[PDB]
RNA sequence: GUAGAGAAAAUGCCUCGAGCCAAUGUUCGAGUACCAGGCGCUACGGCGCUGAAGUAACCGAUGCCAUACUCCCAGGAAAAGCUCGAACGACCUUCAACAAAAGGGUACCUGUACCCGAAACCGACACAGGUAGGUAGGUAGAGAAUACCUAGGGGCGCGA
RNA sequence: AGUAACGCAAACAUUGGUGAGAAUCCAAUGCCCCGAAAACCUAAGGGUUCCUCCGCAAGGUUCGUCCACGGAGGGUGAGUCAGGGCCUAAGAUCAGGCCGAAAGGCGUAGUCGAUGGACAACAGGUGAAUAUUCCUGUACUACCCCUUGUUGGUCCCGAGG
RNA sequence: GAGUUGAAAAUAAGCAGAGAUCCGGAGAUUCCCGAAUAGGUCAACCUUUCGAACUUCUGCUGAAUCCAUGGGCAGGCAAGAGACAACCUGGCGAACUGAAACAUCUUAGUAGCCAGAGGAAAAGAAAGCAAAAGCGAUUCCCGUAGUAGCGGCGAGCGAAAUGGGAGCAGCCUAAACCGUGAAAACGGGGUUGUGGGAGAGCAAUACAAGCGUCGUGCUGCUAGGCGAAUCAGUGGAGUGCGGAACCCUAGAUGGUGAAAGUCCAGUAGCCGAAAGCAUCACUAGCUUAUGCUCUGACCCGAGUAGCAUGGGGCACGUGGAAUCCCGUGUGAAUCAGCAAGGACCACCUUGCAAGGCUAAAUACUCCUGGGUGACCGAUAGCGAAGUAGUACCGUGAGGGA
C-alpha cells in the first residue's frame, strides 16, 4: 500500500482544477520512499519504506519511540 | 498401524441379497451369490465380512455400481463350499 | 384434496382436543340421525369426527374379488362430527355435557354436569 | 418396559452387546430378504435399543470429561478395529 | 583398465572383441477345440450324438522391421518409472535389511448397458445438415474415385 | 380449410400368423438399396433410451396388435482394458517475497493439470440385457512366506537414459 | 391423561393406565460436501503416514548474526476465517437526467462494488454556541424556513442561532513529582477552566453513591389445567324462523350438514415450573475519597497548530472566505499562554485541540409472538394457494411460467 507504517499517512482524494473549472480526480499520494535507516538498539540498518514526515520523526524523536508508537520494529 | 481406506461401520457393509432367477443361475452355475452393498465399500471390506460372519473362504469379489445409486456385489466362494448348501440356510 | 389434508407443524399433524373417549354412550344432538343412543367404534382425532355404532348407514359398493365374483354390497358407517354428540348415563336417560372432577386421589375424571355420576371407566 | 439393566452393565459387556445387537440386526435383514416369517417390531427395537446403548455409553463419555472431538477420535479410533463375529444364537 | 580434485559419468590414453540388430520363423501352447456334412425330436425359435482335409504357390499391404538408412532446414518438449554410484545429511539394525533361484499364497477405486457416418449427440423436430479415431473383402480399374456385389445392415413412418 | 403438406424420386409385392380391427407388427419367399457404408467397435455427449411382460390416454406428420412412448421388474462383474493410487507440457493455483483504495496484480519453491511419458491377458464357450470383466485352458505383473550369501540398507544427492 | 408408529389410506408386527403418542426445558448423535480445515479435488469424490490445514497464543530448541529474527518440534474445547434481508460506518464512485443545447452546477456523494460490525451503528462530554444578555455532552422530532445566503446570481442548492419536546450519564489516560531498572516500561499522584495540577506546610474523619462468577427473592416467557348456561316443530341437514328457559367476571375467534352466549375447541376470571432465559431488588467483596495558605519558575498530549501552496467539505461553486480535514514543504507557545467569536488587527467574552471509551431517544425488516384491515380473492394478492424460483430457456451470468 501507499501508507507509511510509522505515521498513518495515506493518499489524498483531491481534485485538480483547470482554468475553466473542469475537475478530474487526481488521487494524490505521499512521498513514502525506500530508505535504510540505522538502528541504535541493534546497531544495524533496517530497510524501511518511510514517509518524509516520519523521517523527520525518526531523526527528531528517535526510531524507538516512533516504532513503538506504530507498534512494529521487526 | 494398518488403516483401511475408510472406516465404514462394518456391521452394515452388507445390506440384502438378490432373489432374482439369474442369481440362482449364478448359484447353480458359478458357485457365486449376489449381495446389495452400499457405495462406500471395498473388495477388502466385503471380502473380510464374508469369511467372518458366514465362515466360508471367498474366491473373488466382483463389484459394480447400479445407476439407482446402490452397489451390487457378485461374491464367488471357493470350490470347497457349495453356494447352494450355504444359500438355503439363509433362505434363497 | 390438498385443500383438505392434515396441517403439519414440524412434520407432525395437529391433533385436536375433544371430549369423547371410546366405550362411551353418545347421543346424536342435532344433525340428521337426531336422538338415538350409541357406542363409538373408531376414533378420528384430526377431523374431530367419530364413527358410532349401527346408526349412520352408508350403503357402499365394493368390487370384492380380482376374479370378478360376488361384488358385495357392504353397509358401512361414516363419520359424524364430535360436536354433534353428548354423553349418556344409563341410569338417568338424558344427554348431558361434560366436566372434569378432581377427586380425592391424583386422577381427574369425567362428569355429567347435570347428574351425579362419572363417565370414566376403570382398567377393564 | 424400562431398561434399567443398561446402567448396571459395565462398558465391556455394553460394547459387546452393541456388536451382538448389530449382528442380530443383520440377521433380521437376511430374514427380511428371505421372506421367512419375521417380526418387524424386533427390527425396530434392535436399532432403537442400540440407540439406548450408545446414549448410556456417551453419558459415560460425558461424566469423565473430554471433548466432542476427543470422542470422535476415540470412537473412530475404536471403529477401525472391529473383527466381524456372528452372534451366539446358532 | 587407468590419469587429473575424479565413486559413477564425461574427457584423454591403452587393450580385447568379426560380428551385431529386428520383424519373420520351427516347436509347445494346440486338440478327447473349431469346422462342412449326416444322424432324432420340433413350443418347428433350436438342442442332442458323431465328425473328414485343415497344405502349397503367386500377388501383396496404407501394418511390422523402422526413431532403419539418405536428404533438407524451417533444427525438431518435460519429468517420473529404469540403470549406475563415493563423501556429506535424516532414520532402523540383527534372524533386521539386501540380491536371486525354483514352488505356493494374495489381487486398490472409478468407467463398463445402450446410440455413437446418430430417430438416443449437436442443429427447438423421430430435421435431405454436422461430429475426432480404428478395421479396409471380390471383379474392372493406377487408386480409399467409379459400376456391380460377399459379410453385415436396410427398403428411407402416409398410401392408392 | 378440410386447403398446402405428410421431410429425397433405395421399391417393395404376395402368402401365412396374431387381433375386435393389419398396406404398416411378426414369419417365409422372391425383388431392390448402401457396401471407404446407410457395416462393426470405441472417444465425447446423452442418462436408462438396453431386456422380458403388460397397455395403446397423449407422442409417432397416416394406421398400428408396434415403439427410442406409459407402467412393473431386471440389467453395466476387471490385478492385465481406459483413467486415479506414478510422472510432467501448455496452463492454473501460488507458502514465504515485491506491489496495490478494497477486491486483488506480479512472482519463486511446491502442488494440481493428459491430448503425452511409465506399467501386466490372449483364445474358445456361456448368455432375454454383461464380456480382454463370468467358466475353462495356457500366461504375465506387484508384494509376502519358504532355501544360499551379505553386514549394512532406504531416501535425498552425482550421472546415463 | 388414551390411544399412537408424519403427509397417508391399506398390510405386517408392535408400543401403552408400574402413564404410550404428543408438548416444553436441558443434553446426545449429526455420514459426505460446503469457512471445509490432513493432502488433492472436476462440491457432495479420490488418496491417506486418520490429521482443527493456515493465522494468532503458550512452551522448548534455537540459521546467516553475539543478542535477535526466520525456521522446526510440541501443547491447546482453540482466539479468528464463513454466512446475514434491510438499516449503519469506511473507501472507490458514475451516467442517462434538469439547466428546454452544454462544459461550472444538478442528478449525487445517490445507485453500484468491496470491506467491517451491532441490534442498533455513527457521533458524543466543549481549544462549543452566543453577544455584553445568557446556555451547558451527543442523537432525533416540530419549528425558525423555503429565512439568511450560495449559484453560467442560471437550473437549482439551502442552513444556523433563539424557542418547544423524547431521552438523559459521565468517566478512564499522558506530562510535571517519588521509588525500582542501561533505556523501554512499571507502582503511587493528577487529570481541570470568570484555571487547575505538581512542590512546601497545616487539618481531618466518616455521610452518601458506583462495580459485581456466587446463591437464595420477585414477576414475565418457553408445556398446560379448571372453567357458567336449553329443548322441541320445519320441506336432506338448523346454528335461521316460530314457541318455551337460562348464563354473563364469559356476546373475541374458529369449526360443527346451515348463519351459535347456552354443541365443541375455547374465552372472561382463578391457577400452575422440575429446567433454562430475562426483569429489577440482596449478598462475601472491590471502590470513589476530603478542606485551607504560600508559590507567575515545574507541567497541562510537537513534526502538532500556524504559514506558502494543491484541494476537499461545511447550504457557502475561491469569493472578503472564516471554522473542519488532508498532499508537498517549512515549522511555534505553555496559562504573563494558545484557539475560536466569518479576511485581518486591538480590547473583551468563551473554551483548553494535537489521548481514548460510553446507555437512552434514533432507522429498517430475512423474521418471531399477539391485534387489526372502507387490503386481495386464483389475469388479484408474494414470481409462487399443487413439482415454485419448479417445469422450461441459456455455455454462463441470468430470465421465468
Amino acid at each position: 500500500r501507499r501508507i507509511c507504517p510509522f505515521t498513518g499517512k495515506k493518499s489524498n482524494k483531491a481534485n485538480r482544477v483547470s482554468h475553466s473549472n473542469h475537475k478530474t480526480k487526481r488521487l494524490q499520494f505521499v512521498n513514502l520512499q525506500y530508505k535504510r535507516v540505522w538502528w541504535e538498539a541493534g546497531k544495524r540498518f533496517v530497510k524501511l519504506r518511510l514517509s518524509t514526515k516520519a523521517l523527520k520523526t525518526i531523526e527528531k524523536n528517535g526510531l524507538d519511540a516512533v516504532a513503538k508508537k506504530a507498534g512494529i520494529d521487526l | 498401524l494398518k488403516y483401511p481406506r475408510r472406516i465404514l461401520d462394518v456391521y452394515q457393509i452388507l445390506q440384502s441379497p438378490i432373489i432374482t432367477e439369474a442369481a440362482i443361475k449364478n448359484i447353480a452355475d458359478e458357485n457365486s451369490l449376489l449381495f446389495t452393498v452400499d457405495v462406500r465399500a471395498d473388495k477388502k471390506m466385503i471380502r473380510e465380512a464374508i469369511s467372518n460372519f458366514f465362515g466360508v473362504k471367498v474366491r473373488k469379489v466382483n463389484t459394480l455400481i447400479r445407476p439407482d445409486g446402490t452397489k451390487k456385489a457378485y461374491i464367488m466362494l471357493n470350490k470347497e463350499y457349495n453356494a447352494s448348501e450355504l444359500a438355503k440356510k439363509i433362505g434363497i | 384434496r390438498w385443500e383438505r389434508k392434515d396441517c403439519k407443524p414440524n412434520s407432525l399433524p395437529k391433533l385436536h382436543k375433544r371430549h369423547v373417549k371410546v366405550g362411551d354412550t353418545v347421543k346424536v344432538i342435532s344433525g340428521g340421525e337426531k336422538g338415538k343412543i350409541g357406542e363409538i367404534s373408531k376414533i378420528h382425532k384430526h377431523n374431530s369426527t367419530v364413527i358410532i355404532k349401527d346408526l349412520n348407514f352408508k350403503t357402499k359398493h365394493v368390487k370384492s374379488k380380482e376374479e370378478g365374483e360376488q361384488g358385495q354390497i357392504i353397509k358401512i358407517e361414516a363419520a359424524i362430527h364430535s360436536s354433534n354428540v353428548m354423553l349418556i348415563l344409563k341410569e338417568q336417560e338424558v344427554a348431558d355435557r361434560v366436566g372434569h372432577k378432581i377427586l380425592e386421589d391424583v386422577r381427574k375424571v369425567r362428569y355429567l354436569i347435570k347428574t351425579g355420576e362419572i363417565v370414566d371407566t376403570p382398567d377393564r | 418396559d424400562e431398561l434399567k439393566e443398561l446402567r448396571t452393565k459395565t462398558n465391556e459387556q455394553l460394547n459387546e452387546e452393541i456388536l451382538q445387537l448389530k449382528g442380530e440386526l443383520f440377521m433380521l435383514r437376511l430374514q427380511r430378504s428371505a421372506r421367512e416369517n419375521f417380526k418387524p417390531s424386533d427390527f425396530g427395537r434392535m436399532r432403537k435399543r442400540v440407540a439406548r446403548m450408545l446414549t448410556v455409553k456417551r453419558e459415560r463419555e460425558i461424566e469423565q470429561g473430554v471433548g466432542k472431538r476427543l470422542s470422535r477420535k476415540l470412537d473412530k479410533a475404536w471403529k477401525r478395529s472391529i473383527v466381524v463375529r456372528p452372534p451366539p444364537s446358532l
